[PDB]
């Protein structure tokens, strides 16, 4: 998703 | 079902650092637009204190944050307690103070192997006295001499004339309370903007 927000690993999987 | 952002948050650049900053001049690194894995940090498992405020650290990995800042500095072992919201102490009052509505994490680990040497390291300083208390995340690195005395100091440390910053002096033979500890504080805002992703 949106560039410029720090995703956590598991939330980056959901991304 | 397909991942977009390909950027690792440079935690290594903040933790495997040659020399950390002095607590009075705490260094801050802007973290943004990256994925971060906190499981690797906690799995390193060397940290003496890994405590987070506003969000349980165990379930930190599956959340999306914004405005992430990493603050790095070195303090004394006995001074670790002061890096927490609302604590009053030598450091927290005058060097680095977390605000009362804190949202980030605190990471602290013993550095007596690197940041002390026989004869002591005097390169880590702390601000002993300040005219007024520090505001949250305020950074004051001024070196103005107190001159409560007859004559003006004119920038010379002496008598009736005191210098604010005091050297830590870590020797490897010091007690655990006096041993140096490296600290990293993570300040961030919890973001729930995409309902599916960050729900
Ligand atoms: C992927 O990330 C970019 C930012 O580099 C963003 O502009 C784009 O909208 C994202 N992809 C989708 C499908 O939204």
């Amino acid at each position: 998703x949106k560039a410029g927000v720090v995703y956590g690993y598991n939330a980056w999987i959901r991304c | 079902r397909f991942p977009n952002i390909t950027n690792l948050c440079p935690f290594g650049e903040v933790f495997n650092a040659t020399r950390f900053a002095s607590v009075y001049a705490w260094n801050r690194k802007r973290i943004s637009n990256c994925v971060a894995d906190y499981s690797v940090l906690y799995n390193s498992a060397s940290f003496s204190t890994f405590k987070c405020y506003g969000v349980s650290p165990t379930k930190l990995n599956d959340l999306c944050f914004t405005n992430v800042y990493a603050d790095s500095f070195v303090i004394r072992g006995d001074e670790v307690r002061q890096i927490a919201p609302g604590q009053t102490g030598k450091i927290a009052d005058y060097n680095y103070k977390l605000p009362d509505d804190f949202t980030g994490c605190v990471i602290a680990w013993n550095s007596n192997n690197l940041d002390s040497k026989v004869g002591g390291n005097y390169n880590y300083l702390y601000r002993l006295f300040r005219k007024s208390n520090l505001k949250p995340f305020e950074r004051d690195i001024s070196t103005e001499i107190y001159q409560a005395g007859s004559t003006p100091c004119n920038g010379v440390e002496g008598f009736n004339c005191y210098f604010p910053l005091q050297s830590y002096g870590f020797q490897p033979t010091n007690g655990v309370g006096y041993q140096p500890y490296r600290v990293v504080v993570l300040s961030f805002e919890l973001l729930h903007a995409p309902a599916t992703v960050c729900g």
